[PDB]
RNA sequence: UAGGAUAGGGGCCUACCAUGGUGGUGACGGGUGACGGAGAAUUAGGGUUCGAUUCCGGAGAGGGAGCCUGAGAAACGGCUAC
RNA sequence: CGCGGUAAUUCCAGCUCCAAUAGCGUAUAUUUAAGUUGUUGCAGUUAAAAAGCUCGUAGUUGGACCUUGGGCCGGCCGGCAUCGCGCUCCUAGCCUUAAUUGGCCGGGUCGUGUUUCCGGCAUCGUUACUUUGAAGAAAUUAGAGUGCUCAAAGCAAGCCAUCGCUCUGGAUACAUUAGCAUGGGAUAACAUCAUAGGAUUCCGGUCCUAUUGUGUUGGCCUUCGGGAUCGGAGUAAUGAUUAAUAGGGACAGUCGGGGGCAUUCGUAUUUCAUAGUCAGAGGUGAAAUUCUUGGAUUUAUGAAAGACGAACAACUGCGAAAGCAUUUGCCAAGGAUGUUUUCAUUAAUCAAGAACGAAAGUUGGGGGCUCGAAGACGAUCAGAUACCGUCCUAGUCUCAACCAUAAACGAUGCCGACCAGGGAUCGGCGGAUGUUGCUUAUAGGACUCCGCCGGCACCUUAUGAGAAAUCAAAGUCUUUGGGUUCCGGGGGGAGUAUGGUCGCAAGGCUGAAACUUAAAGGAAUUGA
């Protein structure tokens, strides 16, 4: 029922490419641009986007993992005393390399680029 | 009675739509909506998000609408809706 | 997994129950064990619920008890995919004798054990309907 | 890569050349009345166990190496040596 | 397993009987029984048996759209019509204009050579599975046929004019991994058009190839067909399927006794100084060691020291687990929840391998208040080395290091779907012109609610499992086969010996066998 309703009443192009291609080369924030703007409009982005070119979005998973893992680091620094937080660096590691296995089969230059990437930003 | 499954399965009450997760559901929506939240200050009324999560303020009028919440959103003091969208 | 042995299960535990259907999601080999149902007339009526925008398919079943017997006597599974034991149209194992049937996916797709032993065409058991 | 050899390709060996090959899908190593097979026993079936045996294919013929003759034997009821 | 301690159906003889019978005992190996090897076809709450926990690979396993579905006739099968691609040629299905040619003829009538015309389908991205067929030793084995006289078996044999020969055989199956070839196109993968290097009727120029034509042979190509190459212009739903009661990530307000660091507080206990004052105190069931003008015990006030967070604190929380309660700040973190945000199968679970991992012991510092193995003391005690009393070292505490084990427990793998009623409470969300609130008013929030996701669990029945006790999981395994992994496979020996491995050490981890022996063990029930 639902995606029918969306594609029919809300909008699709003009209002689209100006609204969230600008928003997102501004940099990123795709779900804050559903939670403002003028509702009809994105309304039918689940429904018909695939993404616009972008820098960020498939590097977004990957960019996220480090710049968390980072901080866990820099905390596992100063006192030994954190068990808890060690054992959630080791989880959190091991769920990273799972997101650039699978966002790394449909593009080039992630095969090479994403091995060294881990923990240089 | 006897019921796994109404006598009517087609039309269920909305609480029994509200036991189901969204995904799960026999016709899935979004239980969420749009809804036109009217102003004094504007002279148009602006079209908004049920779940907020920003807070979201009228496009001419400085005067706020909402505030988030961990649900559907906590509007704040004098403001009144209708529930709308196309 | 593969849904298949769930359904069976789920259907024999509900007979016991004397529920007039218990209502699930459904998948493709799963869409199969239903129609031989029908043609075997433990059901004389099927409905396949929303398979049409949502993120699944399902289907309401409406089934054989509330009657007198049981039709469904027993099904439990005999194995899903992703295995080798496999039989021919010669090697035979059977449950019931003769009464039942056995549920076999063949070359040409799925169809009971009667048809595909005429036509001399082996295959892989899906399960054992009593 | 080349050559000599032999019926012939062949690391087959040998020169030069490169630095490889192969492994958890168990390689490499050890053990085994461990010959292999067709087959046998016994199991409803599925299997398990066995295969010295008038057959089939190979190995050896006291242990080892080496060789003559001849279509063909690295023979052993041939030789030659220890 | 048991019998024989003097009327032994268990011995030793006799009798009689049983029972296989030209055969029967006995031993060892082996198959069955034994689902004790669990593919078929296992068990792990408590009997033998889930690894402390998580990450996580090799390895297994893994969702859906997916030229598929439907309709007609003919007799499930054959052949058709939509949404059953295509070309060279081969092979090739019938007829029309019947024409060169032949016979007719007020007919272009008909057939053949020949133009048009179609069945029937080889090659044009990989497989697994399955099909049919070949290739497929005899024997053996199953087995056709047959009086080897029967028969085991063997491949012979049966009929005659039995003195003038007649004929049938010597089948077929098995031939097991794999390999070949053919058919199928379901189910599973590799795989696959978005930076398009895609298809193509358009056409060029460049450039190769040489048979026809050309008598023949030799040097050099025009036209041309087909390749190769680089560009220009055209056509089309032109070129990415959803968004798993699969997974991640973004974002929002939260939640928690999650972590760390800084920080703050409380009294207690101990000690000290100052204070006061006069007999007990430690201790217990009863005593004593031990401490008491070296006026204790007690009392108050400060300070120091070190520890800890009562009652509150719960069939309640969080964290992977081990575990975690004063305040406050900062720093990053995690789950649940909400989400028409995003990616689109990333997933599930695991040998190996990696991280963390109570206590004790420890390596060195800080630190030693409290308590407190050993020891040393008093009773009790034949012994008492203990419980019990008293002294008290290591240690307890913290920090950087070791370590790797626990009844590290839910004695219950992880993950997924399903099968049953009800009320609490923890968390979030939604709906109430409810209450309290009074927040200007409200929204919130605490309270009452109903609905609800995900919880810790209880309750009562349990359809059902189980040996029972019990259990909404120990169900959905005899209805025997959901995915994955680990472990057990009689008791002891023995979790040791030995070897390898590791550890600072203790010792851990990995882990037998000789030999013994018929029960070890569980739950319930009845006695004592």
């Amino acid at each position: 029922a639902d995606v029918e309703e969306m594609i029919m009443k809300a909008a699709k192009k003009g209002q689209m490419p100006s609204q969230i291609g600008v928003v997102l080369r501004d940099q990123h924030g795709i779900p804050l641009v559903k939670s403002v703007t003028g509702s009809k409009i994105l309304r039918i982005l689940k429904a018909h986007g695939l993404a616009p070119e972008i820098p960020e979005d498939l590097y977004f998973l990957i960019k996220k993992a480090v710049a968390i893992r980072k901080h866990l680091e820099r905390n596992r620094k100063d006192k030994d005393s954190k068990f808890r937080l060690i054992l959630v660096e080791s989880r959190i590691h091991r769920l990273a390399r799972y997101y650039k296995r699978t966002k790394k089969l449909p593009p080039t230059w992630k095969y090479e680029s994403t091995t060294a990437s881990t923990l240089v930003a | 009675m006897v019921l796994s499954n109404d006598i009517d399965l087609l039309n269920p009450p909305a609480e029994l739509e509200k036991l189901k997760h969204k995904k799960k559901r026999l016709v899935q929506s979004p239980n969420s909506f749009f809804m036109d939240v009217k102003c004094q200050g504007c002279f148009n009324i602006t079209t908004v998000f049920s779940h907020s999560q920003t807070v979201v303020v009228c496009p001419g009028c400085q005067t706020v609408l909402c505030q988030p919440t961990g649900g559907k959103a906590r509007l704040t003091e004098g403001c009144s809706f209708r529930r709308k969208g196309d | 997994m593969v849904r298949v042995s769930v359904l069976n299960d789920a259907l024999k535990t509900m007979y016991n129950a004397e529920k007039r259907g218990k209502r699930q999601v459904l998948i493709r080999p799963s869409s199969k064990v239903i129609i031989k149902f029908l043609i075997v007339m433990q059901k004389h009526g099927y409905i396949g619920e929303f398979e049409f925008v949502d993120d699944h398919r399902s289907g309401k079943i409406v089934v054989e008890l509330n009657g007198r017997l049981n039709k469904c006597g027993v099904i439990s599974p005999r194995f899903d995919v992703g295995v080798k034991e496999i039989e021919s149209w010669t090697a035979r194992l059977l449950p019931s004798r003769q009464f039942g049937y056995i549920v076999l996916t063949t070359s040409a797709g799925i169809m009971d054990h009667e048809e595909a032993r005429r036509k001399n065409v082996g295959g892989k058991v899906l399960g054992f309907f009593y």
